[PDB]
């Protein structure tokens, strides 16, 4: 239930 | 030719010679969509700007980068 | 809220928060429309199955890509071979 910086797939 | 069709602007991506890739790049819209399952441990997760994002399964939240995003997506 | 008439099926396209993108998809024929220009050295076409494709503005020829079509369009005159 944590917040994490989004990676993109790309 | 292999195709599969982007999730986002739904036109079709050739995927020859890339099946060994986990998602392709859409030439239309520049958005990726996944041709496979996350690596165990990911999750897939769409943002509502398109981005496609790879998250950890332990995250609930997920901050999108893209400079006029930053949106802060709520996944439960 | 700002729209936009698709030219495919004449539904409405709403561009609300949608600007940043390259494209549009109608909502109603699936059908993308482009709301940037094409990329540098690129342009768009518009297959006649209403596919939107995407050429090198040097193309003389494009195939469209959907099994049910794959019609090859013609964008201009050739020099004899
Ligand atoms: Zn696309
Ligand atoms: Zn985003
Ligand atoms: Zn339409
Ligand atoms: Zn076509």
């Amino acid at each position: 239930g944590y917040t994490e910086q989004g990676q993109e797939a790309l | 030719a292999p195709m599969i069709t982007c999730r986002v602007c739904q036109s079709l991506i050739n995927v020859e010679g890339k099946m060994h890739q986990h998602v392709v790049k859409c030439g239309v819209c520049n958005e990726a969509t996944p041709i496979k399952n996350a690596p165990p441990g990911k999750k897939y997760v769409r943002c509502p700007c398109n981005s496609l994002l790879i998250a950890k399964v332990t995250s609930q939240r997920i901050a999108c980068p893209r400079p006029y995003c930053k949106r802060i997506i709520n996944l439960g």
